[PDB]
């Protein structure tokens, strides 16, 4: 496994599927549900297959919240970031018209942070491939701390989302477990 | 051969009683339970009906101003939360629905939310207030209760099954449809004709049947119901004909294009029916037609029917229909 | 046809173990991005060796925390026990890989035993997991549990059919999803 320099990791959960998951006997306890879950990952599967994100690499889902990189696809300069922000503008739109279709209000919160990272395989039964390093866990910190319909970056990514034509918002203070407090940005529409 | 059928449509129209049905006509203490949400209905009746006097425009005044103290034991009462309904009560309501301003307010009930089954228990307290009293078919048929959540009726016809799915029509109690999706056999879509002049609760703004007519089209155009064939219940004619018959509340001051329609000539009026019922029934058809006909392409059908659910006597006769459409899915 | 198929089967009489690092952030300031992420894989590595001998398919590898069901892909009657003596194996593995290290750092496992729905979800980067509210307990188990101690269920003893000498574990003290749902947790010697 190789190491990198200027990665951009962001995790989307949807917090407000907790709730919706039963488990009762009418919905085959608890299936009923993972298959709207299916047609939504499904959906948010199916985006990379755009031209526009070809550099867009899917890591993985944890419980429901998706985890996608740009830049491991490496050796403008930051302009991953700003497509990994198109991208989570795009699940926004996939979750929108499941909405539709589900008679459901589903809320995406959206954290994104980029720096250096390791990407590798790991285990050894079955080997599957992953990123560390702390620009991973902050960008985890600032999804589980987010807030619905908005995406949340640190100060240095809102930097550079400013020399991309993204205007921004501060929240203030975030306090990341072994990197303590922390500014933290709101992208705004 | 089994067959799950998913029951759909908005708030209170018509959902629960159909399942009903199926259990007074394929099905076999029991009631003793049904007996207070009877009075329940009963009681939320009669207070709707007073309070709303009062805050309408203009609003309504009493033929017989002694009634006042009756208004004002009802109100009084209107929160009481395990309410012991002792015989006053019944007193005091039935004085009031004789009082023909508490009627003329009844009248412009379409101004406020008030359940179906009123006009139909205010006209029987005497009989319920008996201690001795047990519901009639017809009174179980009528006792509205709201449904959260899904409930699944099983039931047999001449060896056949069938798995019926009863939802919450709510907005709130939407959301867990999606649920029943995978493996149906069929859409049943019931809607309130009878509702065009009344607007709904969950937002109280927003037009009872239009709600119905986007929810249709919410499920004729879903993307996971493509294949599957929705059964149209339009439903509560007998309260769609008094309407129209009454003349009260137009249609076309609700739904304008109706006065540019005139009556299909393939329509088939049930025997001596009103030409101006016989316009209003199918004209609310058509609506839901349009939506139908405009996607589908062939992979899934529409099958409309004119129904009573508080009618024993047209839902075997609809639901026979329904077995009949059944033999190819 | 309509929906995306589901590659997701029903399985009862299963057990689930999830396990976390104590202190992992103590040592994760210690050393460099570099060591870090060799010594996570060279400890999952053994991990993974004692989870195929101990009966357990292993699931996924969360960052610093580790899952993997007994009772999978085929039912076993010993599926509680297995779980139990694959936990206690992972408190010696850490332990020799600790004193190593420098820093004290312990495994905290927790673990339960019901249905679960297991499985793929999406279509792209497939990754084996388990869904369940009984898979929601388990997780919150190794939330509400000890260093170097196994917190187990009511559930997850009714299996072990009294071959481990148990203790009260109090979940509703460490964790409020167990308080709140009323769980007897225990602890093994
Ligand atoms: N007069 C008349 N009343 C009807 C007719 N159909 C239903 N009703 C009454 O309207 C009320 C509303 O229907 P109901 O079945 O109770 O709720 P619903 O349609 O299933 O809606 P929900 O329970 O999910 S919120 C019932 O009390 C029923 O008695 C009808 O055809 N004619
Ligand atoms: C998918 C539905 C549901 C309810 C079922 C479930 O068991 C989970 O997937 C687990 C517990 C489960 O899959 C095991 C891993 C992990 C990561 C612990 C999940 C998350 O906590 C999920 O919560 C999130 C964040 O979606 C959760 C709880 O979600
Ligand atoms: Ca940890
Ligand atoms: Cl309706
Ligand atoms: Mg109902």
């Amino acid at each position: 496994h190789q190491s990198y320099d200027c990665v951009c990791v962001m995790f989307a959960s949807i917090p407000d599927f907790k709730e919706f998951y039963t488990e009762s006997d009418v919905n085959k306890e608890g299936l009923e549900c993972l298959r709207l879950l299916n047609e939504i990952i499904a959906d948010f599967d199916d985006l990379l297959s755009k031209p526009k994100f070809s550099g867009v690499e899917k890591i993985k889902t944890i419980g429901s919240t998706y985890m996608a990189a740009t830049g491991l696809s490496a050796i403008r300069q930051y302009m991953h970031i700003g497509t990994m922000v198109e991208f989570a503008y795009a699940l926004v739109g996939k979750l929108d018209a499941i909405n539709k279709h589900s008679f459901n209000d589903f809320k995406l919160r959206v954290g994104i942070n980029h720096g250096p990272v390791i990407a590798g395989v790991i285990g050894a039964q079955k080997p599957q491939y992953d990123i560390w390093g702390n620009t991973v866990n902050v960008a985890s910190r600032m999804d589980s701390t987010g807030v619905l319909d908005k995406i949340q970056v640190t100060e240095e990514t809102s930097l550079i989302l400013q020399t991309l034509g993204y205007t921004c918002t501060c929240r203030g203070i975030i306090n990341v477990k072994g990197k303590g407090d922390l500014k933290t940005y709101f992208v705004n529409t | 051969a089994t067959h799950r059928l998913l029951l759909l449509g908005a708030g209170e129209s018509g959902k629960s009683t159909i399942v009903k049905q199926m259990r007074i006509l394929h099905v076999n203490g029991e009631k003793a339970t049904k007996v207070q949400d009877i009075k329940n209905n009963l009681k939320e009746a009669i207070e709707t009906i007073v309070a709303a006097m009062s805050n309408l425009v203009p609003p309504v005044e009493l033929a017989n101003p002694e009634n006042q103290f009756r208004v004002d034991y009802i109100l009084s009462v209107m929160n009481v939360p395990d309410f012991d309904f002792p015989p006053e009560f019944y007193e005091h309501a039935k004085a009031l629905w004789e009082d023909e301003g508490v009627r003329a307010c009844y009248e412009r009930s379409n101004e406020y939310q008030l359940i179906d089954c009123a006009q139909y228990f205010l006209d029987k307290i005497d009989v319920i207030k008996q201690d001795d009293y047990v519901p009639s078919d017809q009174d179980l048929l009528r006792c509205r209760v709201l449904t959260s959540g899904i409930f699944e009726t099983k039931f047999q016809v001449d060896k056949v099954n069938f798995h019926m799915f009863d939802v919450g029509g709510q907005r709130d109690e939407r959301r867990k449809w999606i649920q029943c999706f995978n493996d149906v056999t069929a859409i049943i879509f019931v809607v309130a004709s009878s509702s065009y002049n009344m607007v709904i609760r969950e937002d109280n703004q927003t037009n009872r049947l239009q709600e119905a007519l986007n929810l249709f089209k919410s499920i004729w155009n879903n993307r996971w119901l493509r294949t599957i064939s929705v059964i149209l219940f339009l439903n509560k004619q007998d309260l769609l004909a008094e309407k129209v018959l009454a003349g009260k509340s137009k249609i076309e001051d609700y739904f304008p294009e109706f006065a540019r329609y005139t009556t299909p000539e393939d329509a088939t009026p049930e025997p001596g029916e009103d030409p101006r019922v016989t316009r209003a029934k199918y004209f609310i058809r058509d609506e839901f037609l349009r939506i139908s006909t405009a996607s589908g392409d062939g992979r899934h059908y529409c099958y409309p029917h004119f129904t009573c659910a508080v009618d024993t006597e047209n839902i075997r006769r609809v639901f026979n229909d329904c077995r009949d459409i059944i033999q190819r899915m | 046809m309509m929906f995306h198929k589901i590659y997701i089967q029903k399985h009862d009489n299963v057990s689930i173990l999830f396990a976390d690092i104590e202190g992992f952030t103590s040592l994760a300031s210690q050393c460099t991005a570099q060591e870090l992420v060799m010594t996570l894989n060279e400890l999952f590595a053994r991990f993974d060796k004692l989870a195929a001998e101990n009966h357990c398919l292993r699931i996924k590898i969360l960052g610093d925390c580790y899952y993997c069901v007994s009772g999978l892909p085929e039912a076993r009657a010993d599926h509680a026990h297995c779980c139990v003596e694959m936990g206690m194996d992972m408190i010696e593995a850490i332990s020799l890989v600790r004193e190593m290290t420098g820093v004290n750092v312990n495994m905290r496992v927790g673990i339960h035993s019901g249905r679960v729905h297991c499985g793929v979800l999406g279509l792209r980067k497939w990754q084996f997991d388990v869904w369940s509210n009984d898979v929601t307990l388990a997780n919150h188990m190794e939330a509400g549990g000890k260093a170097g101690r196994i917190h187990i269920t009511k559930a997850t003893l009714s299996y072990l059919n009294g071959d481990y000498e148990v203790e009260p574990g109090c979940g509703g003290e460490r964790n409020a999803y167990l308080k709140e749902h009323s769980i007897e947790t225990f602890l093994i010697l």
